[PDB]
């Protein structure tokens, strides 16, 4: 809509814009017009032209960020950057290009002079062997970029974003300023993200850490118009929603085009903004600090007025509400490789094997890559191996350097197979290219640990693969307490750390979604609670479901996650 | 960490020193310790995984039994089939008897990369190799279990260990010595792989310095091995043979390095 929309009508509006191959979306996006002419005299100056990453992306004169002049040096006031208004906030952002090797000093000096506390980087340094931006911060210690001395204090690497803390010093001054950088890691090499869940997390983190009394926030990507634009408009519209419960995307992008050229430079980006805000409007706010977890769970077990079920159930239903992605899984040659014919990996996040010449679908296995708290592809979530897929299962662990397995079922339960015994028990076994030797087996109260020596028969290299099998999961329902399971999650991850196993952790139950979801969800939530003191269950499961369908399959499994988190909390000091 | 508890690093570290203090205060020799006493010792001071300490809790009733446990008895009562894990244990119980930090995490995350041997991190840590075990490593244990098939890497490793012995295994002293030699060409025996790469790029060879990563080149090797000359280093830098200027700067500067910062006879 070419104007304000109440969030309740947002989904319907997006549907209308999407209709007829998104004809309405195109017409609207193409009509965006500031309706005035601008000048860019400073950007075209011979001395400033090399300071533009793209000659055709310039800084309008009225809104450009002006640096102080350095005596004797023409063009000292120039950097390719413009102020951008936020929601009811003037010059709230600074959109800039990712600095060139020779404007890094200018870039930092802009940060100083504008009294910026937060820099937002919407790109990786290199995407598909193409340079999108040059690294402008020191990897370690202190570097001098022009007049500014930049010191790296702290780094925190999470799956989709990285936070760096710097201390700034300007030459000739004793003043010290702090600056945090937020780098987004989950924007694809081409097009827009498939899901808005990660970007929304990033924004929430940034809003949380950007001081209310700072200069304008610097946002940059490549040219500073595309991803930068998307970040800025979503951030502004999230604030508008918080205050008015309406959005005016078309209005805000129009105003933004008056401050810098091409803000939101493709239509798919314009659509992505709409979809992101629809998700935010729909999901509410689900984070709760540890201090409030008890009361929160009590509250979820209540039935809201005018409803029929608990808030817990409604919250769980909502996880499913945010819905041709199974391409390889439906190929005739691969259908028998799925233990359940309706539980398949997403094409984008599935784990791929090296293809074998002449064998169609030899690259397929029902398995997905799942993100951890700190890194992507930290878990492989897969089904309980079939006898048909056992050879492939061993090949996956080898090709992806996975040396820790987690089994969450018995071989048979309730009279039916949950998992094939894919491992040797008493003597060696050869599984196509691989020889697996039973090394040891240790029985613990609630789990069993099996160690194997796997050998590639092709070159003779060998690895120790370890399997942790959980034996105390009831064959009907869920554990009454999470005490044993939490300890299990601790032991699996303690082992990964203590033995320096860098690869992914392969997790399986039957279809690879129910108990596996609970394992992985709790692995992330419990660590995040320990380090950040907060719990976002809904967001954690919802993120997982964007990487493999139906993670955490039933409500009692979801109830379990909450229950276990509260129990883990009880083992801390305040609690 | 926003939330703190008894599972933290410093909490387990203090409890470790407190149980030890309790042991040496009460006066009990190692052979006199209780069942519960030796199993809390296995978790906290030795750092064994839970499945080992479970088998110990069920099969070892006193420190006397533990001390006299033969190699094959360890395998069946504690459940340790891993030979390097056994070694970790025999050296642990041996150290305690004779007495009545630098663990495998340090070896894996700090020491090994400074030798320019980060690749072997996984295997050393999986085998729980602490500093105490380093001199006790067989050729068989290095080749097979720790995957060091390259003989030079075993040599590189060898001179790394010799350097530690020269310094009486004092990590604080080692780190200090490294700090004071960052800007000068003195005492290169303590130089890390970084420092050596840092030395090489200082000669004007920035384009080859990165090739020393995972090369096993470190200061202790340069300083303690007489068979190692500039030519050895030259091909580890992957310097073209036809490149005569480079093999001149290197040769001259390698001579300055050894002459000024070692006690080698060249």
């Amino acid at each position: 809509h070419m104007g304000s929309i109440p969030i309740t009508d947002l989904a319907d509006n997006i549907e209308r814009l999407k209709a007829n191959d998104g004809l309405k979306f195109s017409q609207e996006y193409e009509s965006i017009d500031p309706g005035q002419q601008f000048t860019w005299e400073n950007s075209n100056l011979e001395v400033n032209k090399p300071k533009n990453r793209y000659a055709n992306v310039i800084a309008y004169d009225h809104s450009r960020v002006i640096l102080t002049s350095i005596d004797g040096v023409p063009g000292s006031d120039y950097i390719n950057a413009n102020y951008i208004d936020g929601y009811r906030k003037q010059n709230a952002y600074i959109a800039t290009q990712g600095p060139l090797p020779e404007t890094m000093g200018d870039f930092w000096r802009m940060v100083w002079e504008q009294r910026t506390a937060t820099v937002v980087m919407m790109t990786r340094l290199e995407e598909k062997s193409r340079v999108k931006c040059d690294q402008y911060w020191p990897a370690r210690g202190t570097e001098t970029c022009g007049l500014i001395q930049v010191t790296l204090l702290d780094t925190v690497e999470l799956a989709t974003y990285t936070v760096r803390t710097f201390a700034l010093h300007k030459s000739g001054s004793s003043e010290k300023r702090e600056l945090r950088q937020f780098q987004f890691m989950a924007w694809p090499d081409h097009g827009v993200p498939e899901y808005p869940t990660p970007i929304l997390a990033f924004l929430r983190r940034v809003k949380a850490c950007n001081p209310l009394d700072a200069g304008p926030m610097v946002v940059h990507c490549s040219a500073g118009v595309g991803r930068t634009g998307c970040f800025i408009v979503i951030d502004a519209m999230l604030e508008r929603m918080k205050h008015e419960k309406t959005v005016d995307i078309y209005g805000h992008v129009t105003c933004m085009r008056s401050q810098r050229n091409y803000m939101v430079q493709t239509e798919d980006q314009y659509v992505f903004i709409h979809e992101a805000l629809l998700e935010a409007a729909t999901c509410g706010h689900t984070e709760v600090p540890a201090r409030n977890l008890y009361a929160h769970i009590q509250k979820l077990g209540q039935v809201p007025p005018g409803e029929s079920v608990t808030a817990m159930e409604l919250e769980f239903k909502l996880l499913a509400s945010s819905k041709s992605r199974f391409i390889s899984a439906n190929l005739p040659c691969n259908k028998f490789k799925n233990r359940l014919v309706n539980i398949m990996p997403y094409e984008l996040t599935r784990v791929c094997l090296q293809p074998i010449r002449g064998v169609e679908g030899s690259d397929y296995i029902n398995a997905s890559f799942l993100d951890g708290y700190r890194q992507q592809k930290a878990y492989i979530a897969t089904q309980g191996p079939l006898a048909e897929s056992t050879e492939d299962f061993w090949r996956m662990l080898w090709e992806h350097n996975s040396t820790i397995i987690v089994m969450l079922t018995k071989l048979r339960e309730m009279g039916r197979e949950k998992c094939h015994q894919y491992w040797p028990a008493e003597r060696s076994a050869r599984y196509q290219y691989f020889v697996v030797d039973p090394m040891a087996e240790y029985n613990m109260p609630q789990y069993i640990l099996r160690e194997f020596k796997v050998t590639d028969a092709r070159d003779g290299q060998s690895r120790t693969i370890r399997q942790f099998q959980f034996t105390d999961w009831p064959e009907q329902g869920v554990p009454k307490t999470g005490e044993g399971f939490i300890d299990f999650i601790g032991q699996v991850h303690k082992t990964k750390e203590q033995f320096g196993q860098d690869g992914p952790i392969t997790v399986h139950c039957s279809a690879g979604v129910g108990r596996t979801g609970v394992f992985i969800t709790l692995s992330i939530v419990l660590e995040r609670m320990r380090y950040e003191g907060v719990v976002d269950m809904f967001q954690t499961v919802k993120t997982l479901r964007t990487q493999r369908p139906a993670m955490v399959q039933t409500e009692d499994q979801y109830q379990l996650c909450y229950r276990a988190a509260l129990e883990y909390l009880g083992s801390f000091d305040h609690y | 960490a926003k939330l703190t508890g008894p599972g933290d690093k410093d909490r387990r570290n203090k409890r470790k020193h407190e149980l030890l203090e309790e042991a040496c205060r009460q006066g009990l020799p190692f052979a006199a310790w209780d069942g519960p006493t030796v199993v809390s010792w296995l978790e906290l001071w030795v750092g064994m995984p839970a499945w080992y300490v479970a088998a110990c809790r069920a099969n070892v009733k006193s420190g006397a039994i533990m001390a006299n446990l033969s190699d094959t008895e360890i395998q069946r009562e504690i459940g340790i089939s891993n030979p390097l894990h056994r070694l970790k244990l025999r050296l642990a119980i041996q150290e305690m008897v004779s007495l009545t930090d630098m663990n495998h995490e340090w070896v894996g995350n700090d020491w090994l990369p400074s030798l320019g041997l980060p690749q072997y991190r996984s295997y050393f840590m999986e085998s729980l190799v602490d500093a105490r075990m380093l001199d006790h490593l067989n050729k068989k244990e290095l080749r097979g279990q720790l995957k060091m098939v390259d003989s030079f890497h075993r040599v590189s490793l060898h001179y790394g260990i010799m350097c530690l012995k020269r310094l009486n295994y004092d990590r604080k002293d080692l780190e200090r010595r490294r700090e004071e030699s960052q800007t000068q060409i003195r005492d290169v025996m303590v130089w890390s792989n970084e420092r050596v790469m840092g030395w090489v790029s200082g000669l004007g060879l920035k384009e080859f310095a990165t090739n020393l990563t995972e090369s096993g080149v470190h200061g202790a090797l340069l300083a303690l091995d007489e068979t190692f000359d500039y030519s050895d280093l030259a091909l580890l830098l992957q310097i073209p043979t036809q490149n005569a200027q480079a093999r001149q700067l290197l040769e001259k500067e390698f001579s300055n390095l050894i002459s000024l910062g070692t006690d080698r006879r060249l």
